[PDB]
RNA sequence: AUUGAAGAUU
RNA sequence: UGAUGA
RNA sequence: AAACCGGAUUAGAUACCCGGGUAGUCCACGCCCUAAACGAUGCGCGCUAGGUCUCUGGGUCUCCUGGGGGCCGAAGCUAACGCGU
RNA sequence: ACUCCUGAACCCGGGACGAAACCCCCGACGAGGGGACUGACGGUACCGGGGUAAUAGCGCCGGCCAACUCCGUGCCAGCAGCCGCGGUAAUACGGAGGGCGCGAGCGUUACCCGGAUUCACUGGGCGUAAAGGGCGUGUAGGCGGCCUGGGGCGUCCCAUGUGAAAGA
């Protein structure tokens, strides 16, 4: 059925990048575009867009990677390095705020879900609230 | 405060007396997972008044007897039998546990 | 406690002058002029490579070697100094150099440390005027170090202290030399020190 | 002239007609202590020439490694084959706490506060190699920006 | 394991054996001996071992070494035991401490005197 | 006696 | 079809 | 064709080879519940280059497009061997 | 060794705090003021004077693991935490010189946690290393697509009570 869409997603990025894709569908919900909107601001993301395939919507995923690269082997760094379910339904995964984690010393980020929105780190920290902690992404 | 819990109804087969299934959930210590778990308790109907299914609250009580101690505070809602299902199963698998 | 045995015969083996003895350790031997060698029968065939584990020995056996203070005693001024706040390395510096018995040495009231601290078990010393028989004593900033009237007149108080007339002393100290007494400044920044050694070996050596 | 600490010897054999046939593996870290340092390893029918072969590669073997004032800009684990590393940031006063072969890694780029742990397999040769991918993988601040600005 | 399954079994506690029932955990153990039999070594050693039956205070009856150049036990010698496996000699998995009880410390013995169990001797000193 | 030394062999 | 222990 | 009865072979031959032979192999009904019961690879779903052979549908039938069976092998994975829509 | 110097012990002299209340007197049996008795530790601690060069042991030195040489011994006697030493040249046995380590201690044995991401929540795996159930059906249970609204149980936030002393 898909039984965890918000990995879908992370993994659908996962994969794209990892073969250089320019763009990915993913079947989208508003949670969905939520987090990519993070994503965008963040800089990992060229950004999205809404569109139909098959006429049912979805959300193309503009990606964004370093230069062209140096010697054997000349393809670019990966903008997106790291991007990885934490909390899933298997296993639900929630902090307070005093224990958010710090996602590569401040290099990373960690999408976090709560009652005043979805949410960076740095962003929930400073309105001082916590929840659903989602995906690391470095 | 007296304990206030909210459970359903599954026995009155006892006289001014009914059996409330109470669920409650929570993170497992160490394995993080929302687990649920359950507790029936014996809670105190005077007028035979709240029957199978009724979800009702149970109110921390001075005893009645050696295991009664709570007293049917309201009803939350009737006809829940789903509930009162879900508990007969459970309870009938145990046969096809034996030997 | 405390070594009592062959000294300037580790001046030596750690490869490097300590001086323990100090009034002749200056002077056509910390032993270490005449051989510069590991003592014993094979102290002067070819030099076994070392292994990293055997060197931070030797650098923390040179470093205690150095204030004779016994390896217990060491090792809590260590754990002292690791659980302190600030930069552990330096800190334990400061904090041996803190030893009344090693202070009555830097402001020369002896000419070693193995004198230096005798004249405090022997009641030859003050602190802030009240007297003090603990080596180990742990001397503060601001406290002031007499020769102890009474003890101002024997013939190496005498000999020391006129020595010291020309004698220059430690940044973090300062030295009344007529009056025979000292005042302990402030604990010795890493930069005050030229000791003959590596601490962040010995912090290693404290490790596995 | 950077530094050079020889890490590991090893003498290998193979078999022919008639008894073994010695050889000599040497691995060998070189570093300006400075935020540059190189693995290398040479092997030689005989020590020296293996060693000396070893110095050779470390050079031509080499990584961008961004101190932050003795330490590294953040954690890193990498994986290289069974082997595994962790490396952490430190404050100052800490150390170079890590195994022998680390160590000597960490030390000649002149990290000297770090947080180190051998997971998985400890062969030497391995966990010397994933250091090195871990410390080619670490960014800066700067970097990260670079990279998401576009 | 998943998760729901870790919650449904959990780990298990790696809990292990005793190598000395010397029983009441006990740090030595007296005994009485018994036989005092010469025992082959295995393996790719060779030479005559030293090893008594001891009856024991645990209630226990089992074979200890006799360590050092030579004893003075016999039947019934009664002997405090250590635990301290030999391994050349397998089924022996406790050594008889040198002097205590009817067992002399090793004579004639300058270096590793503490075990063994002989007295500081007095030569030029 | 033999073996590097043994077991085995006269 | 066999080739005593290290 | 186990067993077993003989014939050879062999140092011997409770075996390999040869001549016989009962259970069994076959059927019905009831048991047994095992295996190198193997892809030694649990089940479902989503994602991630291609080439070529093949079984079976559909299309506007060079081909395109489903569902099986194969091999080679992007990215990747693996201790390696390998695995690889 | 030997020169000088200091002076643990030991001797002499002094010598505690710990104890100001109960009580009595004045006041008023109050408040407040005055007064007296009382020390097991103990002639101890501490202070002053005098003053003797005055105890060193245990473990270890093949590798891991810091520390090497000569005899003896010859798969013996023995060592041995694991790997392993000894078969006539033993840095591995026993002794000795020397050396390393710790020091009024040093070693041994037993037991607990560590390292052991070796029960793996943090943090493991199952083609050939140990590990896919012989295969299905489907009970409990676990898990559950997209949109909107209520509720607010989980979850998150503010205040507040609680979290004794010891310990840290
Ligand atoms: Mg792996
Ligand atoms: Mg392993
Ligand atoms: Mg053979
Ligand atoms: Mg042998
Ligand atoms: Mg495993
Ligand atoms: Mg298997």
């Amino acid at each position: 059925m898909l039984t965890d869409p918000i990995a879908d997603m992370l993994t659908r990025i996962r994969n794209a990048t990892r073969v250089y894709k320019e763009s990915t569908d993913v079947p989208a919900s508003r949670f969905k575009e939520e987090i990519l909107r993070i994503l965008a601001r963040e800089g990992f993301i060229k950004g999205y867009e809404r569109v139909d395939v098959d006429g049912k919507p979805y959300l193309r995923v503009y990606l964004k990677y370093g230069p062209r690269r140096q010697g054997p082997d000349p393809r670019p760094e990966q903008v997106i390095h790291h991007i990885r379910r934490i909390s899933k339904p298997g296993r639900r995964v929630y902090v307070g705020v005093k224990e958010i984690p710090r996602v590569r010393r401040g290099l990373g980020i960690a999408i976090l879900s709560t009652s005043k929105g979805v949410l960076t780190d740095r962003e929930a920290r400073k309105l001082g609230v916590g929840g659903e902690l989602i995906c690391e992404v470095w | 405060p007296k304990k206030v819990l909210t459970g359903v109804v599954v026995s009155d087969k006892m006289q001014k007396t009914v059996t409330v299934l109470v669920e409650r959930q929570f993170p497992h210590p160490l394995y993080g997972k929302v687990i649920k778990r359950s507790k029936k308790y014996l809670a105190h109907d005077p007028e035979e008044k709240y029957k199978l299914g009724d979800v009702v609250e149970i109110i921390e009580s001075r005893p009645i007897s050696k295991r009664k101690r709570f007293r049917v505070l309201r009803l939350v809602e009737s006809g829940r039998m789903d509930l009162v299902e879900k508990y007969l199963i459970r309870r009938q698998n145990y046969e096809s546990l034996s030997k | 406690g405390r070594y009592i045995g062959p000294v300037c015969r580790l001046c030596r083996r750690e490869g490097v002058k300590l001086y323990l003895k100090g009034e002749r350790c200056y002077s056509p031997k910390c032993a270490m002029e005449r051989r510069p060698y590991p003592p014993g029968q094979h102290g002067q065939k070819r030099a076994r490579r070392p292994s990293d584990y055997a060197v931070r020995l030797r650098e923390k056996q040179k470093l205690r070697r150095i204030y004779g203070i016994s390896e217990r005693q060491f090792r809590n001024l260590f754990e002292e100094a690791s659980k302190k706040k600030g930069v552990t390395g330096s800190v334990f510096l400061g904090l041996l150099e803190s030893r009344l018995d090693n202070v009555v040495y830097r402001l020369g009231f002896a000419v070693s440390r193995r004198q230096a601290r005798q004249l405090v078990r022997h009641g030859h010393i003050t602190v802030n005027g009240r007297r003090v028989d603990l080596p180990s004593y742990r001397v503060r900033p601001g406290d002031e170090i007499a020769v102890a009237e009474k003890s101002r007149n024997l013939e190496l108080i005498r000999q020391n202290l006129e020595a010291m007339k020309g004698r220059k002393v430690g940044p973090w100290l300062s030295l009344d030399v007529e009056g025979m007494k000292g005042k302990f400044l402030r604990l010795p920044d890493r930069e005050d020190l030229a000791l003959p050694v590596n601490e962040q070996l010995v912090i290693e050596f404290y490790s596995r | 002239d950077f530094e050079e600490k020889m890490i590991l010897i090893r003498r290998t054999a193979r078999m022919q007609a008639g008894g073994r046939r010695f050889r000599f593996g040497a691995l060998v870290v070189v570093g300006d202590r400075q935020g540059r340092v190189g693995l290398g390893f040479g092997k030689a029918p005989e020590v020296p020439l293996a060693v000396q072969k070893a110095g050779y590669y470390a050079r031509r073997n080499m990584v961008e490694v961004p101190l932050q004032n003795g330490t590294i800009p953040h954690e890193i684990e990498v994986e290289f084959g069974a082997s595994k590393i962790v490396l952490k940031p430190a404050a100052p006063g800490t150390g170079v706490i890590a195994g022998a072969v680390p160590r000597a890694i960490l030390e000649l780029a002149g990290v000297t506060d770090i947080l180190t742990k051998e997971l998985g397999s400890r062969n030497p040769i391995n966990i010397a190699y994933a250091t090195m991918e871990a410390l080619r993988q670490l960014r800066t601040k700067a970097d990260v920006e670079r990279l998401r600005k576009g | 394991p998943t998760i729901n399954q870790l919650v449904r079994k959990g780990r298990e506690k790696v809990r292990k054996k005793s190598k000395v029932p010397a029983l009441k955990g006990a740090p030595f153990r007296r005994g009485v001996c018994t036989v005092v039999r010469t025992v082959t070594p295995k393996k790719p050693n060779s030479a005559l071992r030293k090893v008594a039956k001891v009856r024991l205070t645990s209630g226990y009856e089992v074979t200890a070494y006799i360590p050092g150049e030579g004893h003075n036990l016999q039947e019934h010698s009664v002997v405090l035991i250590r635990g301290g496996r030999v391994k050349d000699l397998p089924g022996v998995r406790y050594h008889i401490v040198r002097g205590v009880y009817d067992a002399a410390g090793v004579k004639d013995r300058k270096k590793s005197r503490s075990k063994y169990g002989t007295k500081k001797p007095k030569e030029a000193a």
